[PDB]
C-alpha cells in the first residue's frame, strides 16, 4: 500500500503541476508493472485481490488513451485512481 | 446568530455527514459507470439520444466535484 502510494501521490502532483506524458508515463510504469509478478506474502494475496480490479479496470482508459492521444480520456481514470488514493 | 452555536453532538453529526457523502459518491461513481457503458451502443447515433447522453453527462462530473469538494472541506 505504501508504495502504491507513493507512485500515486507523485503521479498525480506531476500531472496537476506540469501535465507531461513523459513524465506520467514515468510515474505510472512501476505500480502497472508490479501487480503481475503473483503473490509471494499474505500481504501480496490481500492486495492481489481487493484493490487489482479497479486499477485494472481504470488501466482500460490508459489503453484507450495511448491510442486516441486525447485529454478527455483519462479524466475518469483519475477519478479511479482519486478513489483508490 | 442563535443557530451558529456549536451543539452537543458535533462530531456525531460531522461522522454523519462523512458517511452521508461517502455514500453518495458511491452512487454516483455507480451511476457514471453504468452509463458510460451504456454509451457503447457501437453505432455514430447521429441526431440521435448521443448528445443527451453527453449532456447527462456533463450533468453528472459537475455533481461529482461538487461532491468530492465538499468532501474534502468536510
Amino acid at each position: 500500500h505504501e508504495q502504491w502510494y507513493e507512485g500515486l501521490d507523485d503521479a498525480s502532483r506531476q500531472f496537476f503541476g506540469e501535465h507531461n506524458t513523459e513524465k506520467m508515463f514515468a510515474a505510472l510504469e512501476p505500480l502497472y508493472e508490479m501487480l503481475k509478478r503473483g503473490p509471494e506474502t499474505l500481504r501480496e494475496i490481500s492486495f492481489q485481490n481487493s484493490f487489482g480490479r479497479d486499477l485494472n479496470d481504470a488501466y482500460e482508459w490508459l489503453m484507450n488513451y495511448k491510442k486516441s492521444k486525447d485529454v478527455s480520456n483519462l479524466n475518469q481514470a483519475w477519478d479511479i485512481y482519486y478513489n483508490v488514493f | 446568530l442563535k443557530h451558529f452555536i456549536s451543539g452537543f453532538q458535533d462530531a456525531e453529526v460531522i461522522l454523519r455527514l462523512q458517511q452521508e457523502f461517502e455514500e453518495q459518491y458511491q452512487q454516483l461513481h455507480s451511476q457514471l459507470q453504468h452509463l458510460q457503458n451504456q454509451s457503447h451502443l457501437q453505432q455514430q447515433q447521429s441526431q440521435q439520444q448521443q448528445q443527451h447522453l453527453e449532456q447527462q453527462q456533463m450533468k453528472i462530473e459537475k455533481q461529482i466535484r461538487h461532491c468530492q469538494v465538499m468532501q474534502n472541506q468536510l
